[PDB]
């Protein structure tokens, strides 16, 4: 894809996009690629992550979500829309896009279309709302109602597919095809009206069902099994780590570019013991005034060097213009 | 594993086992040996199909009578789960006993 | 401003000081150092009445806490001095007398490795105990004699380098005073530089009090305002693993992090027995590319 | 029994610390910190709120991470409005990451999270990482749902192919995808998904992640990395730095091209050669030769000394208040045992014992 | 009202329909959403197709919300005739049988949450008439029903659920279940010898 | 003034497009 070294080095449009915005990078490019003569290809060789990071920012999209449910009209009612939301409506509801592309540039402007769409029955049908015959709807959008019904049939086929026998409820009712018992009470069947026709509540239930199926199928875009699921994992052998161990043997050569005997050590150890037991004078520690000056001079010699270095150990003030 | 009941060697398809499964198997074997009906209620969180198949298959494969087994479920999906569990049990038995013993097991449903 | 704990780590051993005396013309110089240390500790107790003192001696066969004395009286020093100073000086000399007599008993015992790393580690533990027990600063002083030719300091690398990080976590500057022929100790010098400490090297034992009172007398409470008298400059470099020469640019194993000046023989690490891929090592072996 | 209850609890805690084997750990790391900034993070379960506490601990984690792993790299990502926003590129400078985190502290979290977008961004940031570095992602998840534009399973497979490792710190409860992401990515291990139970546990979880992750035996990436040890210079006049092109009084000198740098450890901006000091490598020696745990000495046997070997503390006179090291056989006090295995990394008795 | 709109922000909504094949697709979508972290909520009937063989374990099952006791339609001639027949012949009270029929369906759905002992889930029975039906539930479900949970509110139940889900997400100590809830070959033999 | 910096870049990139094309 467009996230590799080869393609990013060749994507000149992207290379211009980030350089246009970035200032410090732009300054360097101007001095080194325009007047100095450095090839453009080599300049971007060492800045691959910068190019990739800039592309990923605009190359990612939000996930599918019910857009019309979040839309609350809030006599006049003001409903706030956004460009991102408008694109989302087109993606989640292809019928809305169909009515949009064929009318916006030909008959009426975009703002009129959205005002009509919200006041139409399609916006109530697309939403999981029971259509009321009392509602007037909108003339333009109401025509597409039949088209949406046809699209729903197409969507049902686009989603229909064989299901694993583990969760295949169709076969359970067909296990015995000759079951002739008592018909279930009206509580276990879809609601009906006086005339015996449907009330329309199952339609909205399927509508939300269809929306969820479409959203999940969108995730799995271009971008045996039952054996593992039916097994009890808790009864299996606990996971065992396969980490590696290292025994570090430490032995290295010594760094490269008068020994006394035990008798001498004992004599010196006796001498220090004899000096300590006899008497210890702390006053003799004072120097003789001939080495004290030398000692101070040596120490001050290092202080001056350290003080000079430590005095100058946001850019520092410069004397140049 | 492969543990022993009073006279019945039973091969569990897992290295571990719950206390309930052993009690469930012991009670089932008592029911079969003594003859008659019984009602057992084991929690759904404990391996249930494995216990029944493991013991019942062993009972058929050990005693001379070689009694057959009838496993009645309520839906076609449950038959698949039982058969999948049975396949795992038989595969484990073949791996442990060293040979595929003469065993035939089939489900049943409608033509549809 | 606040009390500060002083922990002195003195490295006394028959093999070290005897060589120092033989190399020079000073006999019994250890007495001079001991007296200078006694005065130095008394000076620390005079800077404030709330600061304690700790002395840990590293002898040939281990370490011993000279002060404070373990819970488990010849007159070396005159009793006319201050009570608090005497209470510390007298105990220090008595423990010194006991330790050297013990060392003399085991003179024939074989001791090949120095015990400076252990003493420094013990001192850091004491600093933590004081800090947690009872708002007290800390300071470590390593008074080692480098005149004696050391056998091998490599084994002192891993321990000492570990004390640097610990010392930097408790804000405990470690000062080092070296008395010996060698001008620089690449391990001790790094310890002082990386811990806001002071390293000083002196060849003559006489007049040591002047060095101690003028250089290593800086308390932790006023470190930021006094420039250290350190003169040597360290490089923070380490020697190779199979050549023993300082390396400015080289190779290190990604598993054990052992420095290697050159590619190890056999295309295998000599520290962890890890086999390097032939292709990857061949990448390093490549030479610069120049047009024909 | 109250005092005995504490001791047995300490013994139980020590039980996990008794099995210390010298596992091979990857000292050179490449971490990506994915933080969650969504509507789910506006709750008040963590005072003042999840967003504030997580950022505060993240800053502390950044400080600790670079202190114990000086030759590692880190990046930070945030999940906002269903998209992954990059706030810090992979770099060894601890100050840049802290600066980015502080800026994030102001903006309010909103929108839905997206693990796939964050993981896909992480896959890219870690692509230009050498083969000797361990690519790791530390996700701090706070939501119970994930809205993604594509198949998360495909991304999980991609992460395994690139030898990336993922650690997830949830907030409310377990999530199935996160468990699979951590399990299928850590070679089957299920210990890399941690759910905090209070604020104190949260601090431990971040602190635990600071330590290097042990490597698997079948994952071999052994090699030699060309490193350099520069020498610090003290110049009287300011000079232009080769990294930021600014006037700095001091700086290190590279041994390969003589170009100067401001701070370490960083890769030379000229020869692309890593520059480090001997101290930076010494900081990780305790991860290769861990100190063997100390075993409580039973009171039945006799003791050596009445005071501690290292701190000279009188052992309090049932249970023996002494800990001994098998290598040197020296008793230690309870206080020393904690400081010798956490701050220090060398047994004073072993060093003091001659050989 | 606008309640489903709030639900959509957290989980996808899958509904059971009279058509069996469509419901199977809903289950397929419901399972996929649970695995990928998007989250889904399945609305189904207690006496329908999804409650008679479909199991929701591990991610699939984390909370079961029983909306009322699945009582039968009392005003049905077939049911009344059966109740009269049972009372006259088997001496079964009409109310007792209705409660027995209702609780056995409620328990059926509750038991489809757990497959192994490492699985967990929260069972909530939202009805006032459930308070006195604790003794009619299966034994293994009543033993976990604390006396304080016989009559709770939405806020109290939510608080308990948050604490429970947090607790069950922690690593379990192997020693606590080494030989008290899970048995190895050595443990099984020990139990046999001790009993013998 | 930044406008010339972008214009010269735009002219150079326009020249780049003209040169490459
Ligand atoms: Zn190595
Ligand atoms: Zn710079
Ligand atoms: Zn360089
Ligand atoms: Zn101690
Ligand atoms: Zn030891």
């Amino acid at each position: 894809d467009s996230l590799s070294k080869e393609k990013l080095l060749t994507n000149l449009k992207l290379q211009q996009s980030l350089l246009k915005g970035n200032k410090v990078l732009m300054k360097v490019f101007q001095e080194t690629v325009i007047n100095a003569g450095l090839p453009p290809s080599e300049f971007w060789s060492t800045r691959i992550p910068l190019l990739r990071a800039f592309a990923l920012s605009t190359s990612q999209k939000v996930g599918p979500y019910n857009v019309l449910s979040t839309i609350k009209p809030v006599n006049k009612v003001n409903v706030n829309l956004s460009r991102e939301k408008i694109l989302n409506i087109f993606e989640n509801y292809p019928i809305v896009k169909k009515a949009y592309t064929d009318n916006v540039p030909k008959n009426f402007k975009e703002p009129e279309f959205w005002a009509r769409f919200f006041s139409s029955k399609l916006f109530r049908k697309l939403r999981g709302e029971k259509i009321m015959q009392n509602d007037r709807g909108d003339v333009i959008i109401d025509r597409y109602l039949t088209l949406d019904q046809e699209f729903d049939r197409k969507d049902d086929d686009m989603l229909l597919h064989p299901v694993k026998k583990i969760i295949d409820l169709d076969g359970n009712i067909q296990d015995d095809p000759v079951v002739r018992g008592n018909r279930p009470d009206f509580t276990m069947q879809p609601g009906v009206d006086i005339n015996g026709n449907s009330d329309g509540t199952v339609d909205i239930l399927k509508g939300m069902n269809r929306l969820s199926e479409k959203m999940i199928m969108a995730l799995k875009n271009e971008y045996n099994d039952e054996r593992n699921e039916l097994k009890i994992d808790d009864l299996n052998e606990s996971y065992k780590t396969n980490y590696a161990i290292i025994h570090l043997k430490r032995n290295a050569h010594e760094k490269t570019t008068l020994k006394v005997s035990n008798q001498q050590m004992l004599q010196q150890l006796s001498l220090v013991m004899d000096n300590l037991i006899n008497k210890l004078d702390l006053n003799q520690v004072v120097p003789n005034n001939e080495v004290s000056n030398k000692i101070n001079k040596r120490v001050i010699t290092a202080i001056k060097i350290n003080a000079k270095q430590a005095k100058h150990n946001l850019e520092v003030k410069s004397t140049l213009p | 594993m492969k543990f022993y009941i009073d006279d019945l060697p039973v091969l569990f398809p897992y290295p571990k086992i719950y206390p309930e499964q052993y009690n469930y198997m012991c009670d089932i074997k008592k029911t079969l040996d003594v003859g008659g009906n019984s009602i057992l209620e084991m929690p759904s969180g404990t391996g249930k199909t494995v216990s029944l198949l493991s013991l019942t298959i062993a009972y058929q494969m050990h005693y001379p009578e070689h009694r057959k087994i009838i496993y009645c479920s309520r839906t076609m999906s449950e038959i698949e789960k039982a058969l999948v569990e049975l396949e795992n049990l038989m595969d484990y038995r073949t791996k442990e006993l060293g040979y595929q013993e003469d065993f035939r097991g089939l489900g049943l449903t409608s033509r549809k | 401003e606040s009390p500060s704990l002083l922990t002195v780590i003195i490295e006394i051993a028959p093999k070290l000081w005897t060589t120092f005396d033989e190399e020079g013309n000073e006999k019994g110089s250890i007495i001079k150092v001991l007296e200078a240390l006694i005065v130095f500790l008394n000076a620390h107790l005079a800077f404030n009445s709330a600061n304690k003192v700790a002395v840990i001696a590293a002898y040939s066969q281990g370490i011993k806490y000279l002060y404070p004395e373990s819970t488990s009286d010849l007159k070396i020093i005159n009793s006319d001095m201050y009570r608090r100073f005497r209470n510390v000086d007298e105990t220090l000399v008595e423990e010194i007398y006991k330790l050297f007599e013990l060392e003399k008993k085991q003179i024939e015992q074989n001791s090949q490795r120095s015990t400076l790393a252990g003493a420094m580690s013990a001192g850091l533990t004491y600093v933590n105990r004081i800090s947690k027990e009872s708002s007290l600063k800390s300071r470590l002083l390593v008074l080692t004699c480098g005149s004696g030719s050391s056998k091998d300091e490599i084994f002192q690398y891993i321990p000492i380098m570990n004390c640097i990080f610990s010392a930097t976590k408790m804000k405990c500057p470690i000062d080092v005073v070296k008395i010996g022929g060698s001008k620089e100790s690449t391990f001790l010098q790094q310890t002082t530089d990386a811990t806001n400490g002071v390293y000083l090297h002196v060849e003559s034992t006489e007049g040591l009090i002047q060095y101690l009172a003028t250089a290593m007398f800086i308390d932790p409470s006023l470190r930021p305002i006094i420039v250290k008298p350190n003169h040597g400059s360290v490089d923070f470099r380490t020697s190779c693993y199979l050549t023993g020469r300082v390396v400015a640019v080289g190779f290190i194993c990604s598993v054990c992090l052992c420095v290697l000046s050159i590619i190890p023989p056999g295309n295998k690490c000599p520290a962890c027995d890890s086999q390097f891929d032939e292709h990857v090592i061949a990448k390093l072996k490549r030479k610069p590319v120049v047009p024909r | 029994a109250s005092l005995v209850a504490s001791i047995v609890e300490a013994r139980k805690k020590r039980t996990a610390k008794k099995n210390i084997t010298p596992y091979q750990r990857g000292i050179i790391r490449s971490l990506i910190l994915t933080l969650d900034c969504s509507e789910a993070m506006l709750e008040k379960d963590l005072r003042p709120n999840r967003h504030a506490m997580i950022i505060q601990y993240a800053i502390d984690f950044v400080h600790e991470f670079f202190d114990q792993n000086p030759i590692s790299q880190m990046g930070i990502i945030i999940m906002r409005n269903g998209l992954a926003q990059l706030v810090s590129q992979v770099s060894g400078n601890p100050q840049d990451h802290i600066d980015a985190l502080k800026s994030i502290r102001k903006q309010e979290p909103k929108g839905n999270p997206s693990l796939q977008n964050a993981l896909e961004m992480a896959r890219g940031l870690l692509l230009p990482v050498p083969a000797h570095c361990t690519r790791e992602v530390l996700i701090v998840f706070g939501s119970l749902s994930t809205t993604d534009p594509g198949d998360i399973h495909q991304t999980i497979d991609s992460l395994v192919s690139e030898k990336i490792r993922v650690k997830v710190l949830g907030l409310s409860a377990q999530v199935a995808i996160c468990k699979e992401l951590c399990k299928a990515t850590n070679y089957g291990d299920e210990s890399f998904y941690k759910i905090l139970l209070d604020e104190t546990h949260l601090k431990e979880l971040f602190n635990e992640a600071v330590t290097p992750l042990p490597v698997n035996k079948i994952n071999k990436g052994f090699t030699l990395v060309k490193m350099g040890f520069p020498t610090r210079i003290f110049e009287d006049t300011p000079t232009f730095c080769s990294c930021h092109s600014k006037l700095v009084y001091g700086g290190y000198f590279c041994p390969n091209c003589h170009s100067k740098v401001c701070s370490l450890p960083t890769v030379c901006p000229c020869c692309d050669l890593m520059l480090i000091l001997s101290t930076h490598l010494a900081r990780s020696y305790h991860h290769l030769m861990p100190l063997k745990t100390f075993a409580e000495v039973p009171t039945t046997e006799k003791f050596r000394s009445e005071d501690c070997f290292s701190c000279q503390s009188r052992f309090p006179i049932l249970t023996s208040s002494r800990y001994r090291c098998e290598d040197c056989k020296q008793e230690f006090c309870v206080d020393c045992d904690v400081f010798i295995h956490e701050i220090l990394h060398n047994c004073p008795g072993c060093e003091s014992k001659p050989v | 009202m606008g309640i489903l709109d709030e639900v959509w922000k957290h989980k996808l909504i899958l509904v059971e329909t009279p058509d069996a094949q469509e419901t199977s697709l809903a289950l397929e979508t419901y399972r996929k959403a649970c695995s990928n972290g998007r989250g889904a909520i399945l609305l189904s009937v207690a006496r329908g197709k999804v409650s008679e063989g479909i199991d929701f374990d591990h991610q699939y099952g984390r909370t079961v919300l029983m909306i009322g006791i699945p009582f039968q339609y009392t005003e049905s001639r077939i049911l009344k005739a059966r109740l009269e027949f049972m009372r006259e012949n088997y001496r079964i009270r009409e109310n007792d049988f209705l409660s027995f029929d209702a609780m056995r369906h409620a328990a059926q759905c509750l038991g489809r949450v757990l497959r192994g002992k490492d699985d967990y889930g929260v069972m909530v029975l939202a009805d006032r008439r459930f308070s006195r039906k604790r003794s009619q539930l299966p034994k293994w479900i009543a033993q976990g029903l604390s006396d304080a949970d016989l009559n709770l509110s939405t806020d109290m139940a939510i608080s308990n659920t948050k604490q429970f889900l947090r607790t069950m997400a922690q690593p379990t100590d192997p020693k606590d279940q080494e030989g008290v809830s899970v048995w190895s070959y050595e443990d099984l033999i020990k139990h046999q010898n001790s009993r013998k | 003034e930044e406008r010339e910096n972008e214009k010269t870049l735009n002219d150079y990139y326009a020249a780049l497009a003209k040169k490459q094309a």
